[PDB]
């Protein structure tokens, strides 16, 4: 019983570090999305 | 110059322009203000120039009472250009002491918000305006915020994800300068936002952040039942381990706590589990 | 240390990569430099304790790399007429939402620092996916887990200079250029460019595995490395100059005396 | 015991599915983010 305790917490570990790596490449993604937006006002500014 | 028509055989405008400017900072409380705003009418009634100084000097009037002719002026204005937004973000520096600046600019600017769209016609992009809000709100003064707060809950009556994170931030820091410039009236406009939030919540599609914000602002000034909510939310996780979170939440909510139905109901949760 | 250098390839051999294993390894053994940047990944939380899972790591990383580079080319706010510590700084300031409008905005003092990072990053790691996980989550647990202690590191330098030497520190007090030392290069800047790169991850070691004060040993082994030109002058301008122009001859006897130094005050 | 294998097999399922889903979203958001970068070089197309 134990020992499947233990086996249980570890991949539970192992998959939390490995979704918050992805979840990495989502917070960026959605602050390149921020920058675009901005600048794309910006420019709108610009065009006339 | 009243008796102006819209012809322009002349030049000078720009000139006489900047006249109206220098003098518009000191004329008469009721009538010379609606002179000098008469004239300044009709010169969208032409093409015009760089007129930055018609943001500076077209946004010090809000505050008195003549939001009809000032809202006019600028819905009318916010033809053959768009660039109005940027110089008015541009207007986020060496600011910070402009209550009254800052107060019209952002409360005009609450046109692009979903509260009163006279204009309907411009690229939206509110996304890229928010973040500005944000930049302005840098000192703390109790008007200006209070705008924003009117405009941002107009605006979120009703996607775009970073919207929300943004505005999160933007709430975030409004619970930041609560606890300094007291009024008493933020904190129900606060309070009932949270509250607002939790109803648009169904359809929201946003983030988590919003719970944690309570225990930010766990000060019992939120409602209980925002407390019921929020408590329900935080034990969903907590499922096989993560014994700390529970026994955390069980000090900030059965120590750490005052109205006894809230601590019945931590406790029936961990009874539960 | 070859046999400490085998200790260290037993301990990365399990697929459960400990961290306090490394960290005691770390505080207790500085490491080998070509194995340095890897622990580092995994001390810095940019690896998990399992390497077979870091394969998808890094492809979560080339691109999270790659977006960033192809965004600020799109914005044109990087040019590719550009360093690698100051072509670092447009992703940092975008990925902490705080990229400025103007490319040629004036700097803070944090740029400074992160860009002083970066070149000496660049030096102390080939890779440049592999540097930029590195000086971020540095720069990281600098501003989020050490600045605890980092606002009041030269108080705690004179406290640990002095039962250790107080001839250095009494001049100081005389000279009146204590209030005006700026340790910021050598404890905010954690030396990046005044020692030599090539030779101060030593220290890194122990501080990317957390030795935040241990900064201030070594401040204290350049007091004692370098008395005489310190002691052979009095005013602010001539001592903080000196601290300056610093020669580059024996960072490595700084860092092994300041080992032993944060043996004695700390352990 | 069983219970728990059970339970152990459950829970990596459900690890499985939580990460699509963020994947899938990131892969959304960079549909936006894509189309939002060509509508930057069709405004370019002016000058």
């Amino acid at each position: 019983l134990l020992e499947q305790k233990k086996y249980l917490e570890d991949v539970k570990l192992q998959a939390r570090g490995q979704l918050q790596a992805a979840e990495s490449r989502y917070e960026a993604q959605k602050r390149i999305t921020q920058v675009f937006e901005l600048e794309i006002l910006d420019l709108y500014g610009r065009l006339e | 110059l009243d008796e102006y028509i819209a012809r322009m055989v002349q030049m000078i405008c720009l000139l006489c322009v900047r006249t109206a400017s220098s003098v518009d900072i000191e004329v008469s409380l009721q009538v010379l203000d609606a002179v000098v705003c008469y004239n300044c009418l009709p010169a969208e009634s032409l093409p015009l120039f760089i007129v930055t100084l018609c943001r500076t000097i077209n946004v010090k009037e809000l505050c008195e009472p003549c939001w009809k002719l000032m809202r006019n002026l600028l819905g009318t204005h916010l033809g053959h250009s768009a660039i109005y937004n940027m110089c008015h973000l541009m207007e986020d520096r060496a600011y910070m002491e402009d209550a009254p600046l800052l107060r019209g600019a952002v409360f005009f600017v609450g046109m692009a918000l979903w509260g009163a769209h006279r204009l309907y016609s411009l690229r939206n992009s509110p996304t890229s305006v928010l973040p500005s809000f944000y930049q302005a709100m840098a000192c703390p003064n109790e008007v200006v915020s209070y705008e924003i707060v009117l405009s941002i809950t107009r605006l979120i009556k009703k996607w775009d994800i970073l919207l929300n994170i943004i505005e999160r931030l933007l709430q975030q820091l409004q619970t930041l300068d609560s606890p300094e410039l007291r009024t008493i009236v933020h904190d129900l406009l606060t309070t009932v936002e949270e509250l607002c939030d939790q109803n648009e919540f169904h359809g929201s599609q946003e983030r988590y952040f919003e719970l944690v914000e309570r225990c930010a602002d766990q000060r019992p000034e939120s409602s209980l039942l925002n407390l019921i909510s929020y408590r329900a939310q935080s034990i969903h996780p907590a499922k096989d381990g993560w014994i700390q979170n529970l026994q955390a939440l069980m000090e900030r909510f059965f120590r750490s706590e005052s109205r006894g139905a809230v601590r019945i109901k931590v406790l029936d949760v961990l009874s539960f589990v | 240390g070859v046999e400490e250098k085998k200790s260290l390839e037993i301990l990365l051999k399990d697929d459960r990569l400990d961290t306090e294993k490394l960290c005691t390894f770390s505080q207790r053994f500085p490491l080998p430099s070509m194995y340095r940047a890897l622990v580092w990944k995994v001390l810095l939380g940019i690896l998990p304790p399992h390497h077979e899972s870091h394969a998808k790591v890094m492809m979560y990383r080339k691109e999270q790399y790659l977006d960033v580079l192809h965004a600020l080319k799109v914005v044109r706010f990087v040019s590719d007429a550009t360093p690698q510590a100051e072509v670092y700084l447009r992703m940092y300031q975008l990925e902490s939402g705080k990229l400025p409008r103007s490319p040629s905005f004036p700097l803070e003092p944090d740029d400074e620092v992160f860009l002083a990072i970066a070149k000496a990053m660049e030096e102390m790691v080939e890779d440049s996916v592999d540097c930029y996980w590195i000086t971020r989550r540095f720069v990281n647990q600098l501003n989020t887990k050490y600045r605890d202690s980092l606002p009041q590191l030269p108080k705690a330098f004179e406290q640990y200079l002095n039962l250790e030497d107080g001839r250095l520190l009494t001049h100081l007090r005389m000279c009146s250029a204590a209030p005006k030392l700026p340790y910021d290069l050598w404890f905010k800047r954690c030396f990046a460019g005044c020692l030599p790169e090539s030779s101060l991850q030593r220290v890194w070691d122990k501080v990317v595995s957390g030795s935040c004060k241990i900064l201030v040993f070594v401040a204290v082994e350049i007091l004692l490395t370098f008395k005489i030109k310190v002691m052979a002058l009095n005013s602010a301008e001539k001592i903080t100059k000196f601290l300056e122009n610093i020669p580059q001859d024996s960072s490595d006897a700084i860092v092994s005396k300041a080992i032993d130094l944060w043996h004695k005050h700390c352990g």
